[PDB]
């Protein structure tokens, strides 16, 4: 096993020259310093490791450091490089597993002044040079303050521009608290056993002596990564003309929204910040039922519906109010935002969303820049042509010049499955094969006793969740004390949840007390066992069920998305655009695979469903998983 | 004779082991692959002391004393 890490002149976008980099080998047990002539001696070294079955240990490599080095090979020594999956690792996915509960534990390190205020939350190289004691300096701050006094200004990131034998030695800065992170998660044995010292062995044997997330995290991580440099084909000129139907919707209904109204102080006021309905209303004779914290009055879409004004102009404006909130939201979303979609378009006609892959407590990914797990859906007002936006048809082939066709497949209700697992040993699988048997909404409604079954949906989810009596009570028009019956008759009815929580609470944990209207929800155990072993922290006693589920449930996808692809590539499919299919995007339980023919997009839905029954069969479920899948355009039409 | 020789090894290594290789079907595949089956079956045949039957191809009287006296 080597360790490893190094130094470009720019990000992943336009990174042209590499500058240094360290490998330390744990078995030469020493250092080797690099420099831009020694790049191509640099590619060999790792392909020796390779050759001989180790390791190679990288920060934020499966994301930046690998398929940078992929790319610079090709322009600057016109050779492929390409580490393969199985023998490099990645420290900074690791800490996201190992330590996701550790800020947190940095309050006491937060106030001991050992660790930066700016790095409260990073996992990056620089936030754990500190809480290793191995922190002389940092690049990134020793370089601006130079910037400012030693002459000339700068704008973002010109520390890079050219190597430096400053820059050299801050390479091996960063290599060797990278050693120092890689040992500290070693030394955890809740995912790595201590029989085995995983810093000298082979590849083939880290992967199956550690926690089976360890190995799924990587592949993760690997897999999510590419699916970034895949990015989501977007359709410029569609929101474009968007913008323009809604600035002119919004400059339209500002004008008649100075109609109605009718204002050391000037005025000008218009529907955005609080001081604008609150300012109207109080004049159009409203009385505010429900406050909050500060105490302002809420002022959201719920009380807005039902706000009556003897006024029927100032009546009949607050539709034209709640329209204009909403044009600002899809116009601060898809053009005038700091993270706007038309901000995001890359040269190629992609929206590249990143993903934090497992660095999210539980399981779903985090996105961002711009959230591709937020765009408003088809029954949301102007979402049907933000979700023609996302298509495979806004990319055509390189070689063929058609249109990529999208692939939608979903996994069939997932929440209430991972459920019918857990109390499958209580019922012997009595809730599970109805889920089979179907209607589970049904039944659902029946044993809580509801009206109707849309009642029993929203229920079933919001029960689940840990929710008050007043809000289970206000499903059919009550309130705590509807709801404490509902919720205590659908316990009777269905036993098997209720036996859920003792053994959970026989796992064991400890007990809890009330003292004069304050929650006091201690515990002795604060971590659930996850489908691959890793540690859920999960919070107190009063829900944790959604931790539960939701972290069986995203495991499950994320090795769902996995063996998908490993089927794909094993069935001979090509991933990239240059092949036969790319991963868009993952939302939960839904993903988004461009395809280069409709019949492509069909082996894709088939193996899909392959993949999430292989899951379920690999940990033994004890209810059934299953997908569906839609062909089409863009994403529209696949969900 | 009503199994193959593997199958009955394989009650052996469960057996050595205070386990059931025979009902966890996530660990089948995963101890053995990992570097667990090695371990074990040195640690039980390596003194070289137990030996099987195989053929389950039905075997005659005289075509068994002679391998059993072998």
């Amino acid at each position: 096993m080597i360790v490893s890490a190094i130094a470009a002149n720019a990000l992943l976008e336009s990174v042209t020259k590499f500058h240094c980099g360290v490998i330390y080998d744990y078995s030469t047990a020493e250092y080797v310093s690099y420099r831009p002539s020694d790049f191509g001696a640099y590619l060999d070294a790792l392909e020796a490791e390779v050759a001989r079955g180790g390791l190679i240990v990288f920060h934020n490599g499966h994301k930046y450091d690998v398929p940078a080095l992929t790319k610079l090979a090709k322009l600057q020594l016109n050779r492929e490089f390409h580490l393969p999956r199985e023998n490099c690792i990645d420290t900074l996915v690791l800490s996201r597993l190992i330590h996701s509960n550790l800020k947190d534990t940095d309050m006491g390190l937060l106030r001991s002044g050992k660790l930066p205020g700016k790095r409260f939350g990073s996992h990056a190289l620089e936030a754990w040079g500190y809480r290793l004691g191995e922190m002389k300096g940092e690049y990134k701050d020793d370089f601006k303050r130079m910037l400012e006094e030693q002459g000339e200004e700068y704008v973002d990131g010109m520390e890079w521009w050219n190597f430096n034998e400053e820059m050299m030695d801050y390479n091996v800065q960063d290599v060797v608290v990278t050693k120092a992170l890689l040992e500290k998660l070693l030394s955890d044995k809740h995912y790595f056993p201590p029989e085995i010292d995983f810093t000298d062995v082979g590849y083939t044997t880290f992967w199956s002596e550690s926690l089976e997330a360890v190995d799924i995290e990587h592949r993760a991580a690997w897999l999510l990564a590419k699916q970034e440099r895949n990015g989501f084909p977007f359709d410029t000129k569609a929101i474009e003309e968007l913008y323009v139907e809604l600035a002119a919707r919004r400059s339209e209904l500002l004008r008649k929204l100075t109609e109605t109204f009718g204002s050391v102080e000037h005025v000008v006021f218009n529907p955005s910040s609080r001081d604008h309905i609150q300012k109207k209303l109080q004049e159009a004779g409203w009385v505010p039922t429900k406050y909050t914290d500060k105490g302002a009055p809420v002022v959201d879409d719920e009380v807005l519906e039902g706000v009556r004004v003897d006024d029927p102009e100032k009546q009949a404006a607050i539709d034209l109010i709640k329209e204009y909130l909403m044009i600002q939201k899809r116009i601060g979303q898809s053009a005038e935002g700091d993270k706007a979609w038309l901000r995001y378009v890359a040269e190629d006609g992609k929206i590249h969303g990143s993903v934090n892959p497992n660095g999210a407590v539980t399981g779903r990914a985090t996105h961002a820049f711009p959230n591709l797990a937020q765009i408003p859906g088809v029954r949301s007002p102007y979402g049907e042509q933000c979700r023609a936006a996302f298509g495979a048809e806004h990319h055509l082939d390189g070689i063929t010049g058609k249109p990529w066709v999208q692939a939608g497949i979903d996994a069939s209700g997932l929440e209430l499955r991972c459920l019918a697992h857990f109390m499958a040993r209580f019922d012997n699988g009595e809730y599970a094969h109805e889920i089979l048997n179907g209607d589970i909404h049904t039944k659902n409604q029946i044993a809580a006793e509801l009206p109707t079954r849309d009642n029993a949906k929203t229920f079933i989810y919001g029960f689940l969740y840990g929710a008050g009596d007043e809000k289970i009570g206000q499903i059919v028009g009550a309130g705590k004390e509807r709801g404490k019956e509902l919720k205590k008759k659908f316990l009777e009815n269905t036993p098997a949840i209720a036996a859920l929580r003792e053994s959970i609470q026989q796992t064991l944990v400890e007990s809890s007390q009330w003292v004069a209207g304050e929650q006091q929800v201690k515990w002795k155990r604060r971590w659930i066992k996850g489908l691959d072993g890793r540690k859920v922290h999960v919070r107190s006693p009063h829900a944790a069920l959604n931790t539960l589920l939701q972290s069986a449930g995203a495991l499950i996808c994320k090795l769902w998305i996995i063996k998908t692809e490993e089927m794909l590539v094993e069935k001979g499919l090509k991933h990239g655009w240059d092949g036969d299919f790319a991963y868009m995007a993952w939302v939960h339980d839904e993903i988004q695979v461009g395809c280069r023919t409709e019949e492509i997009a069909q082996v894709v839905i088939e193996t899909a469903q392959e993949a999430m029954r292989w899951v379920g069969d690999h940990w033994n479920f004890r209810c059934l998983l299953d997908t569906e899948g839609k062909m089409g355009p863009n994403w529209a039409i696949c969900h | 004779l009503e199994e193959s020789v593997e199958e009955t090894a394989e009650d052996l290594i469960g057996l050595h082991n205070r386990v059931r290789l025979r009902q966890s079907d996530s660990l089948k595949r995963e101890i053995i692959e990992n570097g667990k089956f090695d371990q074990w079956f040195d640690e039980l045949f390596g003194n070289d002391t137990f030996h099987l039957y195989d053929s389950f191809a039905e075997a005659e009287t005289d075509r068994l004393l002679a391998k059993l006296a072998y």
